């Protein structure tokens, strides 16, 4: 084994400098192989060929030589060959998906590993995958992030991931994880029902984020929350058959602007439900109208 | 006896007249009584004088009664209920028609129960409309023109939506130029009876029958799609659920409540009216969103001066959607501008209706047309898996008369009989037949283990007894309350602590309470003792399934030992919801006592969520192909991508005898068998004149210079039916199989296996069976064919009986065991090569690879590059065996003779070491994967090529396996007959889908279905639901193409025919007529066959000593001393068996056995005493059969029970029953007819053998008359044979 390190050492040395397809690559890679008959066990002469044969860049030569080697060590020394093997990863002219594939692999012996996936994929304008993962990690709440992130922070991420790659994620229940990390997030409510409005703006769906506005300013427990959603809702109307259609604008924006006051007084009563001196100026908001004074009494 | 005499007498009505005015129900306005019916029915009194003389001119009130009756008491016994009416149908309409107003008979006109008796036969006409004369009554009844019966803006919108029906319906009115409402007369009528029961001294239980059974009707009308299509739009203008909620029938604190349940899961169900296709959510929510904004904009046009209403009008849909927003919106309204609203703007009634002029009922008819309602996914994933003592109990859902029943109530259980709506449906219906038949098994072990506690009051309880199965609670907690998913509503996990006391462990009670494992199924029961409910006062019973047992460290691995078992997180937040509205109690401290029950007996749950992760697969996987056959809808059209050209292989041993299989295919040999005469293997082509075949021989690559490395054969001279079915499971698609009782289908089923593991090697073969032993014995068909033992396996959870072990564990030691060999072998092969190093070639896995490469491949290039040189030389060719470099390898070759045969030879040792050097890196897997559980997943998701298994096992691995990304192409099923509809199914989806579309080609399913059919525990599945009706009969029910195996090959063909005519022209084969251990008769009894008389015995026939336990003491006693003459014959014992149609008379015979045989040194033991259906598949030489029973015919009379034990004999079968008993039943004459052929005395010889068959024998034959006769022959013999 010394012997053969010094066989092994030998024959990289002498054939350093050729080119890759000279008979001499080969001729080492089977003088390694010889010595891995007998060193299957051994992790520095196998991580040694593998960098040889990533300085041979044979993608499917490594890659089977990747298989065998890590199965013929014991569990406690492929760590020095992941980050071996990862940073093939980071090579590029091999597929994406044998990437992906030897992650998933990674992954499901060491998952503490997630944030550098999520990277990669961030890395590869492949979102459809990075948002899966994500809300994957984002439920499986033992995970305990590499970088320190929060909880929130990755889910912040994620709302991200879905409002900007709306088309992306097509295959996923975007609404109901949105709407149970509402039941989860307690100090972003209005933030959230914007996120998820937007989202179904960039849909098309504009009666969808409509509803969502709805159920939101109807969900709402703080006047944060509710100030928010409504200037979200206020600006949806203000942007969103053409002299009709412009004066219908027009009138939603001017019913919007008479709701302000209506909603954040609404809030301002939502934050301190038996404030009666909020309440005596919310019954004065509703001066002309003595029905609702007589609803709000 | 009547119809045989020479003079038959007339037909006459009077007899009838005075029969009416009698035993039968007619007169009365009870329901005629059942006793009386069995009594009719069972003396054919529909098939030999009512049907065959029935007439119009003939015909009234008491003569379709009678046919009625027996028509529902047919279908409740499980025989053929048409087969009389199809014989003759000239009047079978005409009845028919006489039949719907007799249904249409106004009260008091005709007997109430004698109209619940006519919905019944309504009932089962409509389901059993594949009947062709049925047919043409079910037609008329449930076409298009049942749209007559609708409201006129009824049709119209129906037009309006459908525009394209609209001209179909003039030409109906076209065809009427030169019935519908039936079903319409009959749910009006059906509201008037269910309004005549007062809601709050009490009603006539004809009327909650009435309604019950008018419920079922319902459900199995909108169950059927076809029926259903257009009696929708029917039922749903009839209002009819609507006052089914608000009935005072409904509001009576139940039987109709739970079938008025069903019908709101039915009507609601999402199925396309015309489509017949699952309709989306999307589609759900564009429908409810449309209606409701229709509404909104009759409100807007209709109730301007109704404030409210326009404010509701003015909100979007999604805030006026629900029902409070409903209920919100009306009481404000008018009667009048509810009419208005409901009848002239939204037309949900027309103005014709007799109800549409009633405030409340009208708006109660609004509320139920709008209304947001979730999903049949979302109330399926709401479900829990485990029921609580609501359904424990209850022999509505849940059965306590089930064991009992009769046939003649209703049950609020759905059955199909030949398809469903989509899939969806069927599996929520097998999910729920499961959960309700393992119901009553369950209530049985609480009932009896919380029987033999003992519990006795103290407020405590204490225990007088203890249960094996039962042992209390000392400590029960939950500690784990997991927040919920996104979108689910419940718990994401709930586990508790709960420790129970080991008290007294007479080592083995508390080795027991050790057998716990994980997934394994255990109840929380909390009772409170008054002193079985109301004998103990239990009152909570809610199971749990352990995870792990807690050791002493805290870790989820004294006499006091504690688990954490999850209960159902689902069922608890109900009960927790329930509790923080209610105030009610939390019955998760309360419990204090846990029951654990068997391992094999406890596979109800884990089904359960099996079934449901299938009710909520995004897709049906299954190819699109199948679906239809699975529907039962739909032409099966999934018979043998059709390959022209397939290899066969080892199937035929001669040319000749290829054609011979044949008679319509064409013989066209191509011999390159290098024989003169045809020679196997060979190649048949299937063209696309064209009846003939193109067969090219072929001849297999050598495998290297070793003679014993050549391939094995098939030998089975497979008849044209087994060369049939093995064609059409080697092309893709359906392959249905029909084998009869020995007619060879293990043969074939590993001839199919074999020959796809040829023709293609890259696809894989999944076994699928009911049984272990079916393994056992397709394995050992398979290890007797050249198929590799390390691309085969089987999984279980047992007795390893082969030579060979196909288990995972087997598995793993064959592939280390040929691991060390084949590293051995590359080291030899290296040093003989004078390879330096030749260590470090075969001391690495891979490095043999290169050495392969390096030094193999490139020696025999060098060795073929030479040879051809040297053959163009023109020397002599030994040159072949002078050049070929591996002597020294195969020194443990070359023949000179010819250029091919040496270049054959060298091909055939390098494809030798090719598969050397294959197997290597194949198991590089096991120096890849240590843990022994890794290769096993290593094997079958990679490298197996047939994974074998059982239907159970597949139930329980089904998560597990589409987990661990198992994939499999083709699968073959033995037992297809035999497995339940979900466990035949099941195997379908162990695996996720490729693309979107499925992977599965060939689905091989052979059974017989004339053979007994699954087990069912509760006897009331069966009567009820015909839940043990299993996949396969229902696809050869519907008309599914199956090859029926016609040739029997393993019983006396004289013994065959006893059965043999149930199937399609099964006849015997070559040996069984030719070889003489066929036609060698029995020693010791002049026939081969005789059906043996039993009277009396004392007074006593067939007797009951406890309930239900039919024995027999007679011919049980007259059974063993033919077992025991026979033993003093010489007979080998062990080649002897007895067997029993009830459990009483094995019980009682073992008695017998064991009290005056038993410690005899002449006389030995009988193979097995046992039960007719506990002897399915089994065999021996001699068959002893009890038909104990003597006033019932009993569960004998089924035609699969009497295959069953008509065809368990080999040589020799000797029937005891009362004669006269199974000869009134006709269903079993075609068998006991043949009985009567010879005499019912027992025929002995008691000194005999070499004697034939049919031949006289030399000796006296003696004539026992009795059993008494019998014990004092026996008695005197044996006192003979002991004193010499």
């Amino acid at each position: 084994y010394k012997l053969w390190h010094a066989y092994l050492t030998e024959r990289r040395l002498a054939v350093r400098g050729l080119r890759p397809d000279d008979v001499a690559y080969e001729a080492l890679n089977n003088t390694f192989e010889r010595a891995l008959v007998s060193m299957h066990k051994m992790p520095r002469v196998w991580l040694d060929y593998l960098q040889l044969l990533m300085d041979q860049r044979l993608v499917t030569r490594t890659r089977r030589t990747f298989d065998r080697a890590l199965g013929s060590l014991p569990i406690t020394q492929h760590d020095r060959v992941w980050a071996l093997y990862l940073k093939f990863i980071h090579t590029p002219g091999i597929p994406v998906e044998t990437a992906v594939r030897l992650y998933r692999r990674y992954l499901k012996l060491e998952p503490t590993h997630a944030e550098e996936y999520v990277a990669y994929l961030k890395a590869k304008n492949r979102w459809g995958e990075a948002a899966r993962k994500l809300a994957e990690l984002l439920n499986d709440d033992t995970f305990r992030s590499l970088e320190g992130k929060s909880k929130h922070q990755l889910w912040l991420e994620l709302c991200d991931m879905i409002t900007k790659h709306p088309k992306e994620v097509e295959g996923m229940r975007v609404d109901a994880i949105i709407r149970g990390g509402i039941r989860r997030f307690t100090d972003e409510v209005g933030r959230l029902w914007t996120s998820l409005a937007d989202y179904y703006i960039r849909r098309g769906m504009f009666e969808k984020a409509r509803d969502v506005y709805e159920e939101g300013l109807c969900s709402v427990i703080t006047v944060h929350d509710f100030s928010l959603i409504y200037d979200a809702y206020t600006q949806f109307e203000e942007s969103l058959d053409d002299g009709n259609d412009v004066d219908l604008r027009l009138a939603r924006l001017e019913h919007l602007m008479n709701r302000r006051p209506e909603l954040l007084s609404s809030v301002i009563l939502r934050q301190n439900p038996h404030n009666v001196a909020e309440w005596h100026k919310r019954v004065k908001i509703f001066t002309g109208k003595p029905t609702k004074q007589i609803l709000t009494y | 006896e009547a119809r045989a005499q020479e003079n038959p007498p007339a037909f006459k009505p009077e007899l009838v007249q005075t029969i009416y005015k009698q035993e039968l129900g007619g007169a009365s306005k009870r329901a005629p009584g059942h006793k009386r019916i069995m009594l009719l029915e069972i003396s054919q009194y529909l098939e030999n004088y009512l049907w065959p003389n029935f007439d119009v001119e003939k015909a009234t009130f008491e003569h379709v009664m009678s046919l009625v009756l027996m028509v529902n008491e047919k279908f409740r016994e499980g025989v053929p209920a048409w087969t009389c009416f199809h014989t003759r149908e000239d009047a079978f309409p005409g009845f028919f028609k006489r039949v719907l107003s007799l249904k249409d008979g106004r009260e008091e006109e005709l007997k109430l129960h004698e109209r619940t008796a006519y919905v019944l036969f309504m009932i089962r006409s409509f389901q059993s409309l594949e009947d062709e004369m049925v047919r043409a009554q079910v037609l008329r009844l449930v076409s298009l023109p049942l749209w007559h019966a609708l409201s006129p803006g009824r049709l119209q919108l129906e037009l309006h939506a459908h525009e394209a029906l609209a001209k179909h319906w003039k030409a109906a009115a076209k065809k009427e130029a030169k019935e519908t409402r039936f079903l319409p007369a009959l749910m009006d009528e059906f509201l008037a009876v269910l309004d005549q029961v007062v809601v709050p001294p009490s009603l006539n239980r004809g009327a909650l029958l009435y309604c019950e059974r008018f419920l079922e009707f319902l459900i199995d009308l909108l169950s059927q799609l076809p029926t259903r299509r257009f009696v929708r739009t029917l039922i749903d203008d009839r209002q009819l659920l609507v006052k089914v909620r608000m009935s005072g029938l409904f509001k009576y604190e139940l039987l109709y409540r739970q079938l008025v349940d069903l019908f709101s899961y039915y009507m609601s169900f999402p199925i396309n009216d015309h489509t017949g296709e699952p309709l989306t959510d999307d589609e759900v929510n564009a429908a409810h969103y449309e209606k409701v904004c229709q509404f909104q904009r009759l409100c807007f046009k209709h109730w301007q001066g109704v404030e409210a209403m326009q404010e509701l009008a003015l909100s979007h849909c999604g805030a006026v959607e629900a029902r409070d927003t409903l209920r919100r919106h009306l009481a404000s309204l008018t009667g009048e501008q509810v009419r208005e609203l409901v009848c002239r703007q939204l037309r949900l009634v027309g103005e014709d209706d007799p109800w549409a002029a009633d405030g409340a009922f009208l708006l109660e008819v609004l509320l139920a047309a709008y209304e947001r309602r979730r999903s049949q996914r979302e109330v399926v994933n709401e479900m829990p898996l485990y029921p609580t003592e609501g359904l424990l109990w209850d022999e509505s859902q849940i059965p306590a008369s089930s064991e009992h029943y009769t046939g003649e109530g209703a049950l609020a259980l759905p059955k199909l009989n030949l398809q469903f709506l989509t899939v969806a449906d069927y599996l929520l219906r097998s999910f729920h037949l499961f959960r309700l038949e393992a119901t009553y098994e369950v209530r049985e072990d609480l009932a009896d283990v919380l029987g033999r506690v003992g519990a006795y009051t103290g407020g405590r309880t204490r225990f007088a007894g203890w249960a094996r199965m039962a042992l209390p609670l000392t400590s029960f907690k939950v500690t784990e309350v997991r927040k919920p998913n996104v979108g689910e509503a419940k718990p994401a996990g709930v586990t508790a602590n709960v420790v129970i006391d080991t008290r007294p462990l007479r080592g083995d009670v508390r080795s027991e309470w050790d057998e716990l494992k994980q997934h394994d199924v255990l109840f929380l029961l909390t009772i409170r003792p008054p002193d079985p409910a109301e004998k103990f006062g239990l009152v909570y019973v809610r199971g749990c399934e352990v995870i792990e047992l807690r050791d002493e460290g805290g870790k989820l691995m004294g006499t006091a030992r504690t688990v954490t078992v999850a209960l159902d997180t689902a069922q608890y937040q109900i009960d927790m919801n329930t509790m923080a509205r209610h105030k009610s109690e939390d019955p998760y401290a309360t419990f204090n006592l846990l029951m654990r029950r068997k391992p094999k007996e406890n596979n109800f749950k884990a089904v359960l969520e099996s079934i449901r992760d299938l009710m909520n697969d995004d897709t049906a996987v299954i190819p699109p192909w199948l679906h239809d056959v699975f529907l039962g809808y739909g032409d099966p059209a999934a018979a043998q991508a059709p390959l022209r050209t397939v290899d066969f292989g080892d199937t035929f041993l001669d040319a000749q005898h290829v054609v011979e299989a044949f008679p319509q295919f064409k013989v066209s040999f191509v011999n390159k068998s290098g024989k003169a005469v045809p020679a196997p293997p060979f190649r048949i082509t299937f063209p696309t004149a064209a009846g003939e075949l193109v067969v090219e021989a072929y001849v297999p690559p050598d495998p290297g210079p070793y003679p014993q490395d050549q391939p094995r054969r098939n030998a089975v001279r497979f008849t044209p039916v087994q060369v049939e079915a093995i064609a059409s499971g080697v092309q893709p698609g359906l392959t249905m199989v029909v084998g009869p009782p020995g007619t060879g289908k293990t043969d074939t089923a590993v001839q199919v296996m074999t020959c796809l593991y040829h023709n293609c090697p890259g696809q894989r073969t999944l076994l699928i069976t009911h049984s272990n032993q079916a393994l056992n014995d397709l394995f050992s068909k398979i290890m007797e064919r050249d198929v590799p033992e390390r691309y085969l396996l089987r999984l279980g959870m047992a007795e390893l009986d082969t030579e060979q072990d196909f288990s995972r564990v087997g598995r793993v030691n064959a592939m280390l065991a040929r691991r060390l060999e084949l590293l051995a072998e590359v080291e030899k092969m290296a040093r003989q090569l004078g390879v330096p190093e030749a260590e470090s070639v075969a001391y690495t896995c891979e490095t043999a690879g290169y050495f392969w490469l390096i030094h193999v491949l490139a020696r025999w290039e060098k060795f073929t590059a030479a040879v051809e040189r040297a053959r163009a030389g023109g020397a002599g060719a030994a040159v072949i065996a002078e050049l070929f470099p591996f002597k020294e390898y195969f020194a443990d070759v070359f023949a000179g003779a010819s250029f091919d045969a040496d270049m054959e030879r060298a091909r055939g040792c390098f494809r030798h070491l090719k598969t050397l050097f294959q197997e290597l890196e194949e198991c590089r897997a096991f120096e890849m994967l240590k843990g022994q559980a890794d290769r096993v997943n290593y094997l079958s998701t990679k490298q197996a090529k047939i994974v074998a298994m059982t239907c159970t096992h597949a139930a329980l691995k089904r998560r597990e396996f589409l987990q661990l990304a198992f994939k499999y192409d083709n699968l073959l099923m033995e037992e297809a007959a035999q497995i339940l509809e979900i466990e035949t199914f099941i195997p379908m989806l162990l695996q996720k889908p490729e693309d979107g579309v499925s992977r599965l080609k060939r689905v091989v399913l052979i059974g017989d279905h004339h053979q007994l059919p699954p087990v069912v525990k509760n006897q009331a599945f069966q009567k009820y639901s015909h839940l043990d009706q299993s996949l396969f009969t229902r696809f050869i029910r519907l008309g599914t193409p199956y090859v029926q195996l016609n040739m029997q090959g393993r019983a006396r063909a004289s013994l065959a025919q006893l059965y043999n005519w149930r199937y399609k022209a099964l006849g015997d084969l070559p040996a069984v007529q030719a070889l003489p251990a066929f036609r060698a008769a029995n020693p010791g009894f002049v026939h081969e066959y005789q059906f043996v008389d039993v009277p009396d015995y004392l007074g006593r026939g067939e007797s009951e000593p406890l309930p239900y336990f039919y024995q027999n003491l007679g011919e049980a006693e007259y059974v063993v001393a033919t077992f025991m003459f026979m033993r003093l014959l010489g007979y080998p014992a062990h080649k002897i068996s007895i067997l029993t149609t009830y459990n009483g008379q094995k019980a009682l015979i073992r008695d017998v056995i064991e009290q005056r045989c038993a410690p005899y040194p002449m006389f030995g033991r009988p193979y097995r005493i046992a039960t007719v259906d506990k002897y399915q598949g089994a065999q021996n030489d001699y068959i002893l059969l009890s038909l104990v029973r003597s006033r019932a015919v009993g569960h004998l009379r089924d035609v699969r029970r009497l295959v069953v034990a008509m065809s368990r004999a080999r040589l020799g079968l000797y029937v005891f029953g009362r004669k006269e008993l199974f000869a009134n039943c006709y269903e079993l004459k075609n068998t006991f007819r043949l009985l009567m052929a010879r005499p019912t005395k027992l025929a002995l010889v008691k000194g005999e053998v070499c004697s034939r068959q049919v031949d006289d024998p030399v000796a006296q034959p003696d004539l026992m008359d009795g059993v008494e006769a019998m014990s004092g022959l026996v008695a005197a013999i044996t006192e003979e044979q002991t004193a010499a």
